[PDB]
RNA sequence: CCGGCGAGGGGAGUGAAAAAGAACCUGAAACCGUGUACGUACAAGCAGUGGGAGCACAGAGCAAUCUGUGUGACUGCGUAC
RNA sequence: UGUAACGGGGCUAAACCAUGCACCGAAGCUGCGGCAGCGACGCUUAUGCGUUGUUGGGUAGGGGAGCGUUCUGUAAGCCUGUGAAGGUGUGCUGUGAGGCAUGCUGGAGGUAUCAGAAGUGCGAAUGCUGACAUAAGUAACGAUAAAGCGGGUGAAAAGCC
C-alpha cells in the first residue's frame, strides 16, 4: 500500500525542517525531487535523502513503479534535545538546546 | 462470631480531627486557629 | 385539533398522539389519566375559550413512563471567602401520551 | 414543547416606502427602528433580523421642534488629537441630509453585528425619488 | 538526614525563596516532617474484662454448636497421617484442640497440618477461639478452663 | 523590555504565517543536453543555451 | 504506611479537565486554569437557570404585544381584558398561539375587548 | 535494499510479543506535529454561561422526520484564582 | 486627551404638578415536583414509619455525618493468562467526596465484607526535584591584521593540503 522511510535524530530543529517538508507534501516524487534539488536549505538535503530512501524501499521491498509514486504523507517530529552550556558575561551560564528532529516520508501509488 | 463479624459499640470510636485538609472539612486553611497573632503560631501561646 | 391544559403548575398545548413530559404524577404506568380542566379547545376555525374551563372539555391521556431527567450541577462559590459547595440534581417526570380530546 | 424561534433562512421580509416630509424626527425614527428590528411581528426573535426593508423619502424635509434646527449639535472626533468637530442640524440638512435620519435610527437600533445588519435594510433618500420600483414597495404611513 | 548546616544561599538578594537547611522537609532528600520512631502498640486489658470476654466467647461457641467435648483425644504415634485420619473420622477440618496435658505425639502430629492447632488449657487465647472453625476440648481441659475462669 | 504575558500558540502561528518557502516556479530545459536547470544558470554538466560552455 | 498520591491525584485532575472540553487554550489543557474555568462555568449556570425564566417570559410578552397590536390592542390592555374575562391561559401559551394559530389569537383578543367594553 | 564501505531507515529472520531492538516492561501530563469535521478575514473586553440557526456524522423511522455526537453564526448576562 | 453636567438615541412631552386605572418588574410571595434539620402528635420488631408545623445565605469558629488512598486480620478464602494492577475511552449511577460496568492498551497480580492502623487527599508557601514552554528562528557567533584565484583530496571544500 504505502512505503515509509525515516531519519530519526536528525541534527536540525523541527521548525526548520518543516519549512522544507511543506514544499513537497502531496507532490509526485519526481517533482518533489526537483523542488528539493533547487531549495537552498540544509534541511532540503536531509529530506531529499529520506525521500530517495522511501522510493528505493518502495521499489525493492514492495515492487512499486516509481512513476506512479506520490508523497502522500510527510511530517517532522521533535526529537530529544542535547543540553549544552554557554558562558555569558559576569560569570553567568545559559543552557543551549541543540534540537533534533525525526523526519518521516510516506510514498504510495494511491 | 467471626473475626470479620465483630463490631465496636456505637459511640465508642469517634474519629479524630484532621486539620488543613480542604474547605469541605470545616478545618481547612487556618485549621481553627483564626488569623495571625501569637496563638496562631507553631509553638505559640502564653504560659499558665 | 389541539387543547390547552394545566398540570404540574405549568400549561401545555397538545394534540392527539403527542407525548408530553409533565411533573411527576402518582399514577401507575399504563393507566389512563383524565384532565377535566381544559383551558381552550381549537378545531380548525372553531375555538372554545375556557372562562376559565371549557364546559365538558376533557383530555384523555395514557401514562407512558416515569423517569429522572438529565443531571444538573449546582455550584456555589464565594471568592476569597474560603467557601464552596456543590450539589447534584435530577428532576422526576411522567411522560403521557394524548389519546383523546373531547369538547 | 419549546418556544418558537424564527429562522434566518425562512423569515419573510417586505418592502415599504415612507415619506419623511414634515414628520418629527425622533417620532419617525422610533417607528423605523421598531420595524427594522421586527418588533411588530409575532415571530420577533432577539437574535434574528425579522424586520422589514424601509425606503425613506424626502429626508431633507424632516422636522424638529423648539430651537433644534439651529441649536442641535452633532459632534464627532476624527481620532486625531484636537479633532473634535461639530455641525448644527441645519448645517447637516444642508450638506448631508440623509445622515440626520440615519444617525437617529442607528442610535435606536441594537448595538453589535445584528443591529448593523438591521441598519442595512434602511434606504434613505433626500428627494422624492428612489430606484427600487423592482421591489414594489408598499406605501407606509408612519 | 546526613548533610551540613550551611545556609544554602544568602537570605536576601538572589531572588530565590529563602532557604535555611538542605534538610528541610520541603526539599527533595530532606527530612520527614514528623519522622516515625519505634512504637510500643500494646494496650492494657483489665483482668476482669479479659476473663469476661473469654466467658462470652465460650458461651457463644456453645450456642453456635462449635464446641465439641470429648473424653480423650490422642494418637498412638507422632504421625501426621494418623491425626489426619482421626480428624476425617470425626468430620473435622479446621479445628483447635485443647487438652488437659500437652501430648507430645499429638503436638508433633499436628505441626504440619495448617488448619489444626493443639494447645493446653492454660494457653488458650480469644482470637484462636474465634478464628478456628471448631473447638475440641477434653473433659479435663474443660474442668481446667472452668477453674481458670472461676 | 519583556512580555507581561506568555503569547499563545495561536499568536505564534499567526506570526509564522509569512514564513513559508516558495518552490521554484519551473525549471528550464537545455535545448542540446536536455538537462533541467535554473533559468539563466548553467547546467550541472556545464551547458548553457545549448553550448558546452565549461568542461566537467 | 506510606501513601503515594499519584493514582488518586491523576483521577481528580482528569475529572476537571474532562469538564473543561471545548474551552480555549490553557482552559482546556492546564489543570490550574481549567479548574477556575470549570468553577466559573458552574456559577454562571446556577445564575442562568434563574435568568432563563426571565428571558423567556420577556420573549413571550414581546410576541404577545406584537400580535395584540396587529389585532388593535396593546399588551397591557389585552392582559387586563383576559383577566376581566376569567381567562387563565399563560404567556407561554399565548405566545405559542400568537405564532401558530392567528385565528385563535384573534378570538382571544375579541374576548378581551368584550370584557373591557 | 537506500545512504558517505555513514548516521538513520525499509525488508527478511528470532521470539508469545520487536509501537519487547538494546535511546529496550508499563509508558501519564505539560509541550510539539500530520489528518478529518465544523467555525473564522466589518470585528471590540476573564473567552464562559443561557438562548440558538446552519453544516457534518451515527442510529431509528414506510414516509413525515426524530434522537445521540462534533462544531457554534447570531443574541441576553458576565471584570480570573 | 473627545461630545463629555439626561447612560445614549432622541424628546415640547418622551418635561413638571394633580387625580385615576392598567401593565412591566426580584433568587420576595404563590403554584407543581424533590431533599434535609428541628419540634409535636400517634404506631412500632424500640429504631424506624406515618401525619403535621416550621426551618435550611454565611467568614472566624463550634457541632454532626461521610468518601477515597496505603498497610494488618478475616484470607492456604475469593477474582485473575478464557487476562491482575496501571494507562486510555464509553455507558450507567448517587446529594457530594465517589461508585459500577465495559471496548482498547497492558502482560501478573488484585482483593469483597466487617474490623484495625495511618508518611491518608495540594494550585498557591519569590515552596523542592525533574521535564517542557515563551520571548524567537529574535540577539549573538569574542578585537575592523584582509583577503583573491588555480590545482588536489573528498559524498560534500570560503575555512584542509
Ligand atoms: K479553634
Ligand atoms: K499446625
Ligand atoms: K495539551
Ligand atoms: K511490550
Ligand atoms: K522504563
Ligand atoms: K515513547
Ligand atoms: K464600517
Ligand atoms: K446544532
Ligand atoms: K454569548
Ligand atoms: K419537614
Ligand atoms: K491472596
Ligand atoms: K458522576
Ligand atoms: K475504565
Ligand atoms: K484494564
Ligand atoms: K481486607
Ligand atoms: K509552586
Ligand atoms: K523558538
Ligand atoms: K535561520
Ligand atoms: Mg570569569
Ligand atoms: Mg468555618
Ligand atoms: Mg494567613
Ligand atoms: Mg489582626
Ligand atoms: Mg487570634
Ligand atoms: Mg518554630
Ligand atoms: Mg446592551
Ligand atoms: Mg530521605
Ligand atoms: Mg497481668
Ligand atoms: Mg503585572
Ligand atoms: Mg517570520
Ligand atoms: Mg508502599
Ligand atoms: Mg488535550
Ligand atoms: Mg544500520
Ligand atoms: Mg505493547
Ligand atoms: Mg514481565
Ligand atoms: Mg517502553
Ligand atoms: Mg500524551
Ligand atoms: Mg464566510
Ligand atoms: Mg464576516
Ligand atoms: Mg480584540
Ligand atoms: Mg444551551
Ligand atoms: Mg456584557
Ligand atoms: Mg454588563
Ligand atoms: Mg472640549
Ligand atoms: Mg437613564
Ligand atoms: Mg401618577
Ligand atoms: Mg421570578
Ligand atoms: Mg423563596
Ligand atoms: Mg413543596
Ligand atoms: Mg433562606
Ligand atoms: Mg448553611
Ligand atoms: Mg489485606
Ligand atoms: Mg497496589
Ligand atoms: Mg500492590
Ligand atoms: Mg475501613
Ligand atoms: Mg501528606
Ligand atoms: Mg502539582
Ligand atoms: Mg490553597
Ligand atoms: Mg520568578
Ligand atoms: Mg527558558
Ligand atoms: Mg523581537
Ligand atoms: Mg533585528
Ligand atoms: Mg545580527
Ligand atoms: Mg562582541
Ligand atoms: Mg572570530
Ligand atoms: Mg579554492
Ligand atoms: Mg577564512
Amino acid at each position: 500500500m504505502e512505503t515509509i522511510a525515516k531519519h530519526r535524530h536528525a541534527r536540525s530543529s523541527a521548525q526548520k525542517v518543516r519549512l522544507v517538508a511543506d514544499l513537497i507534501r502531496g507532490k509526485k516524487v519526481s517533482q518533489a525531487l526537483d523542488i528539493l534539488t533547487y531549495t537552498n536549505k540544509k534541511a532540503a538535503v536531509l529530506v531529499k535523502k529520506v525521500l530517495e530512501s522511501a522510493i528505493a524501499n518502495a521499489e525493492h521491498n514492495d515492487g512499486a513503479d516509481i512513476d506512479d509514486l506520490k508523497v502522500t504523507k510527510i511530517f517532522v517530529d521533535e526529537g530529544p534535545s542535547m543540553k549544552r552550556i554557554m558562558p555569558r558575561a559576569k560569570g553567568r551560564a545559559d543552557r543551549i538546546l541543540k534540537r533534533t528532529s525525526h523526519i518521516t516520508v510516506v510514498v504510495s501509488d494511491r | 462470631m467471626r473475626l470479620n463479624t465483630l463490631s465496636p459499640a456505637e459511640g465508642s470510636k469517634k474519629a479524630g480531627k484532621r486539620l488543613g485538609r480542604g474547605i469541605g472539612s470545616g478545618l481547612g486553611k487556618t485549621g481553627g486557629r483564626g488569623h495571625k497573632g501569637q496563638k496562631s503560631r507553631s509553638g505559640g501561646g502564653v504560659r499558665r | 385539533m389541539y387543547a390547552v391544559f394545566q398540570s404540574g403548575g405549568k400549561q401545555h398545548r397538545v394534540s392527539e398522539g403527542q407525548t408530553v413530559r409533565l411533573e411527576k404524577l402518582d399514577i401507575a404506568t399504563g393507566e389512563t389519566v383524565e384532565f377535566a380542566e381544559v383551558l381552550m379547545i381549537a378545531n380548525g376555525e372553531e375555538v372554545k375559550i375556557g372562562v376559565p374551563f371549557v364546559d365538558g372539555g376533557v383530555i384523555k391521556a395514557e401514562v407512558v413512563a416515569h423517569g429522572r431527567g438529565e443531571k444538573v450541577k449546582i455550584v456555589k462559590f464565594r471568592r476569597r471567602k474560603h467557601y464552596r459547595k456543590q450539589q447534584g440534581h435530577r428532576q422526576w417526570f411522567t411522560d403521557v401520551k394524548i389519546t383523546g380530546i373531547s369538547a | 414543547m419549546k418556544t418558537f424561534t424564527a429562522k434566518p433562512e425562512t423569515v419573510k421580509r417586505d418592502w415599504y416606502v415612507v415619506d419623511a416630509t414634515g414628520k418629527t424626527l425622533g417620532r419617525l425614527a422610533t417607528e423605523l427602528a421598531r420595524r427594522l428590528r421586527g418588533k411588530h411581528k409575532a415571530e420577533y426573535t432577539p437574535h434574528v433580523d425579522t424586520g422589514d426593508y424601509i425606503i425613506v423619502l424626502n429626508a431633507d424635509k424632516v422636522a424638529v421642534t423648539g430651537n433644534k434646527r439651529t441649536d442641535k449639535v452633532y459632534y464627532h472626533h476624527t481620532g486625531h488629537i484636537g479633532g473634535i468637530k461639530q455641525a448644527t442640524f441645519e448645517e447637516m440638512i444642508a450638506r448631508r441630509p440623509e445622515r440626520v435620519i440615519e444617525i437617529a435610527v442607528k442610535g435606536m437600533l441594537p448595538k453589535g453585528p445584528l443591529g448593523r445588519a438591521m441598519f442595512r435594510k434602511l434606504k434613505v433618500y433626500a428627494g422624492n425619488e428612489h430606484n427600487h420600483a423592482a421591489q414594489q414597495p408598499q406605501v407606509l404611513d408612519i | 538526614v546526613t548533610g551540613s548546616g550551611k545556609k544554602p544561599w544568602r537570605q536576601k538578594g538572589t531572588g530565590r525563596a529563602r532557604s535555611g537547611s538542605i534538610k528541610s522537609p520541603i526539599w527533595r532528600s530532606g527530612g520527614v516532617t514528623f519522622a516515625a520512631r519505634p512504637q510500643d502498640h500494646s494496650q492494657k486489658v483489665n483482668k476482669k474484662m479479659y476473663r469476661g470476654a473469654l466467658k462470652s466467647i465460650l458461651s457463644e461457641l456453645v450456642r453456635q454448636d462449635r464446641l465439641i467435648v470429648v473424653e480423650k483425644f490422642s494418637v498412638e504415634a507422632p504421625k501426621t497421617k494418623l491425626l489426619a485420619q482421626k480428624l476425617k473420622d470425626m468430620a473435622l477440618e479446621d479445628v483447635l484442640i485443647i487438652t488437659g496435658e500437652l501430648d507430645e505425639n499429638l503436638f508433633l502430629a499436628a505441626r504440619n497440618l495448617h488448619k489444626v492447632d493443639v494447645r493446653d488449657a492454660t494457653g488458650i487465647d480469644p482470637v484462636s477461639l474465634i478464628a478456628f472453625d471448631k473447638v475440641v476440648m477434653t473433659a479435663d481441659a474443660v474442668k481446667q478452663v472452668e477453674e481458670m475462669l472461676a | 523590555a519583556v512580555q507581561q504575558n506568555k503569547p499563545t500558540r495561536s499568536k505564534r502561528g499567526m506570526r509564522r504565517s509569512h514564513d513559508a518557502l516558495t518552490a521554484v516556479t519551473s525549471l528550464s530545459v537545455d535545448k542540446t543536453s536536455g538537462e533541467k536547470h535554473l533559468r539563466h544558470h548553467i547546467t550541472a554538466d556545464g551547458y548553457y543555451r545549448g553550448r558546452k560552455v565549461i568542461a566537467k | 504506611a506510606r501513601v503515594k498520591r499519584g493514582v488518586i491525584a491523576r483521577a481528580r485532575h482528569k475529572k476537571i479537565l474532562k469538564q473543561a472540553k471545548g474551552y480555549y487554550g490553557a482552559r482546556s489543557r492546564v489543570y490550574r486554569v481549567a479548574f477556575q474555568a470549570v468553577i466559573k462555568a458552574g456559577q454562571y449556570a446556577y445564575r442562568d437557570r434563574r435568568q432563563r425564566k426571565r428571558q423567556f417570559r420577556q420573549l413571550w410578552i414581546a410576541r404577545i404585544n406584537a400580535a395584540a397590536r396587529q389585532n388593535g390592542i396593546s399588551y397591557s390592555k389585552f392582559i387586563n381584558g383576559l383577566k376581566k374575562a376569567s381567562v387563565e391561559i399563560d404567556r407561554k401559551i399565548l405566545a405559542d398561539i400568537a405564532v401558530f394559530d392567528k385565528v385563535a389569537f384573534t378570538a382571544l383578543v375579541e374576548k378581551a375587548k368584550a370584557a373591557l367594553a
